[PDB]
């Protein structure tokens, strides 16, 4: 069962989520706006999406880091370890973040509720095809779960809280810290989806999942540099080095 | 009937069936020939199309043989134990430029692997696992892979639940093996130059 | 014009092919058949299209070898010189020889006049997409060249002579002995296109074409081994290791 | 006209505006290097002029034969061994301890010993580098045909240049073009007995 303590701790990280996605919102006009001109060969058109979608990240980042504060356990550990675990999951908990915001219907993807994009809208920016389209998969797949508020949250965190990543020094206490999540998702998925067990793992299985295009980012991010089209500096720092 | 569809006695039957770097590429060499013998095994595998299962075992290759020697190393001290029965230790691995991600698998896999306890069989539940991954190009029918891979986390789970009652939480566990089992497997899969090749983020988490 | 050792050493190339090429012809009936069963799925019938083609490949190893022992300088160098040469050249000039039976209407190739291969038939033999579709590529791209019994000698010698192959020691004489063998190609192509000189480029860029096919060729090898598709020793002698 | 439609006074200007363990060192010099690929390629004749998806294309399967080529060129002077973009030297010596000597004395002695031994100029190195990077054979192109175009103009312009500049050397322009398959086979490397005897002796 899920105790009291445990739905109150669901609710935290849901009201969370609104919490700092609200202020995301509201900083929407930080954003170099997309382009109007009409001209598919225009260098400085597309430079103009890359800079909107490279914008639009740093302020999933900013959201995903308010996120991490607001958990139970985070700020407890050193900076060095707070720091090893969101320069490696930011791309996972985007990813996250980004299915659930894809649209079936038209195939698109809306961030901040006014900027709508499909597949074409991507590559006009200078994304390659094996970057975009392993996303928009992924992005279909996870759609197709049906997962709600209290499960996207969960997993966010359960990702969030991997011990496995690069200069992890207390590992033993970020592992205790996800399996609360974990054993919470389980019980809530238990009682949520009584006919469907295997929800569980399905979810799981998604962090697996999160590590293929972890590295799929990696090698767009490398493919970025051959163009010289050169990320922000919060950008720079989690991914170029 | 969990069991039924996916017996985790075959699946045991089927594992049982089958420069320090230099040393160690000798030894993935020499089972490379055991994933066909092992697939076979595992139940259903050989009813997927015969393209199908090229495609499945072409991708899983390498984390279907860093899960085998890990599992085998759980006795070794600071190493492993190839196929081959040489030993790699720590230090062979750091000062042949390979130290990070041997020491990777050895506290991710081989060291969870022991103080777990994972069984035979678990492993060989979390290979079929690896085996079939629906997400490859490619693929037929994904759709059955996917059936298949599902049918082997019903299976597993019922293993758990009867084998281990009281760790309600072994087969999550389990499961949590398998994201570091990926990220290892990217990382010995990347090739010489990008395997070879701070401010803004304290400011963010400190304002 | 070209000079009569030009003329000589050409002549001398082509009557080795041909009589190189009609020994093997007189092996076509010891091959294994190919196939008759009706079974996509049935793995012997597989295994059996796989050893009928690596039966193939023997013979066309067999021909290079006898060939290259006609090559001026070729058995002047030591054995470990030529052994150097011909393991690794051998898929080279197995590629140049396949673009020759290349037949662009049917988009088939056909080995030893009687057996014709389509991009399926060679999928039914276990053999990967990735190998078999830059292989018809490059045939269909050398067919379009349409070049002579002449040309393709004097190529299949260029490739023969490549210093720069693994394990090769007296690197300037293979270097020198190449030399003759590109001098007389961009003489014959001068004489005999005297109004098409970039065919002397075209042709001589095909040899960067068969370093990739080579690497291509490496990886099937490879998931060869995955599949435990065994290669007759001498085949697996030249590429296994 | 074949240097009309390709002029090699161009291609000399584009070299030109981009000049300026050991294994580490190697690759931190080809991250810096990086950046000077599409202002590079801008200044090749027409590349600009291709879908601006075609020029990604060229430039990701091209990058690093021609960061090869470049490094190569440039180490023409120096004595077993390398000059990085950094300034760095790498010697033979330093590159076998570090296990990766085969890859390094192929890059010596095909591509760096080649060019110093037939005094490849600049131009010609501009030239080769153009033909590697108007590769029509990759994949995802919009129009292979224009950029296979391209690379007979680079031929043509080449050779043209050849009978000119060395008009002593009939040999010339092949002996670039020799140099490609080393360096295709070489890019190629740096991104990854009993029987034949006796069939010799029969
Ligand atoms: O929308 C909200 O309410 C909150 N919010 C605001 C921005 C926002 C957000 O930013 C998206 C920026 C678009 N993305 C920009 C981007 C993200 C990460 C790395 C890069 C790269 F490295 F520069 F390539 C880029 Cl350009 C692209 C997006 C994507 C989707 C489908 C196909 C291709 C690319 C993506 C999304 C997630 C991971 C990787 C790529 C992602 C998720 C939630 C967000
Ligand atoms: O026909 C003649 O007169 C002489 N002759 C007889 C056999 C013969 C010949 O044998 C071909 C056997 C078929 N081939 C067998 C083969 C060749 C090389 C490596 C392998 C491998 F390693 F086992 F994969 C194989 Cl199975 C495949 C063939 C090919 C063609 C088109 C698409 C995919 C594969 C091929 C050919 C050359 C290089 C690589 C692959 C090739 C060329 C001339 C020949
Ligand atoms: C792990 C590891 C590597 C290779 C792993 C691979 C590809 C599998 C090996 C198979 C064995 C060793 C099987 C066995 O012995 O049973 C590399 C080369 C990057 C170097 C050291 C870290
Ligand atoms: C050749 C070589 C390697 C890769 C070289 C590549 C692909 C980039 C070179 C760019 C430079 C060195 C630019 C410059 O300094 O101008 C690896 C990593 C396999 C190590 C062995 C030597």
């Amino acid at each position: 069962q899920l105790s009291p303590e445990q739905l109150g701790m669901i609710e935290k990280l849901v009201a969370a989520q609104q919490q700092c996605n609200r202020r995301s919102f509201s900083d929407r006009l930080r954003v170099t706006p997309w382009p109007i001109a009409p001209d598919p060969q225009s260098r400085e058109a597309r430079q103009q999406r890359f800079a909107h979608f490279t914008e639009l990240a740093i302020v999933s980042v900013q959201e995903i880091v308010d996120f991490a504060k607001q958990l139970p356990g985070f700020l407890q550990l050193s900076r060095e370890d707070q720091i090893a675990l969101l320069k490696t999951s930011a791309i996972e908990v985007m990813l996250l973040e980004t299915s659930r915001r894809y649209n079936p219907g038209s195939e698109s993807i809306t961030f901040l509720k006014d900027f709508s994009y499909n597949r074409e809208d991507f590559a006009k920016a200078g994304l390659q095809v094996e970057f975009i389209n392993p996303i928009f998969e992924f992005s279909r797949a996870m759609n197709e779960l049906q997962l709600n508020d209290a499960e996207f949250a969960l997993l966010i965190a359960i990702s969030i809280f991997s011990a496995d990543r690069p200069n992890v020094q207390d590992q033993l206490q970020v592992e205790r810290l996800q399996h609360t999540y974990v054993e919470a998702l389980h019980a809530y998925v238990s009682i949520n989806h009584p006919h469907d067990p295997l929800m569980f793992p399905r979810m799981l299985m998604k962090l697996v999942s999160l590590r293929t295009l972890s590295s799929v980012h990696s090698e767009q991010v490398f493919a970025l540099r051959l163009q010289d089209k050169k990320l922000p500096p919060l950008l720079s720092e989690i991914w170029d080095v | 009937s969990a069991n039924e569809d996916m017996p985790v006695e075959r699946i045991l039957e089927a594992e049982l069936a089958v420069d320090p770097v230099t040393n160690i590429c000798q030894a993935a060499d020499k089972q490379l020939f055991t994933l066909v013998e092992w697939a076979k095994r595992i139940p259903h595998f050989s009813e997927l199309p015969l393209d199908d299962q090229v495609i499945l075992l072409r991708a899983g290759w390498n984390e279907l043989l860093i899960a085998s020697f890990s599992h085998r190393s759980i006795a070794v001290k600071d190493g492993i134990l190839l196929a081959t029965g040489l030993h790699v230790h720590r230090n062979s691995a750091h000062s042949a430029g390979v130290g990070a991600i041997f020491d990777r698998v050895l506290t991710e896999l081989v060291s969870k692997m022991r103080d777990m306890q994972m069984d035979k069989t678990e492993l060989g539940c979390l290979r079929a696992i690896v085996l079939f991954n629906p997400d490859s190009k490619g693929l037929s029918n994904p759709a059955e892979v996917e059936a298949l891979r599902e049918k082997v986390y019903a299976s597993l789970e019922a293993y758990c639940k009867h084998k281990y009652p009281e760790q309600p939480g072994r087969f999550a566990k389990l499961l949590l093996r398998l994201p570091a089992l990926r990220s290892i497997g990217l990382k010995c899969l990347e090739h010489l130059f990008f395997f070879k090749l701070d401010t803004f983020l304290m400011e963010m988490l400190e304002a």
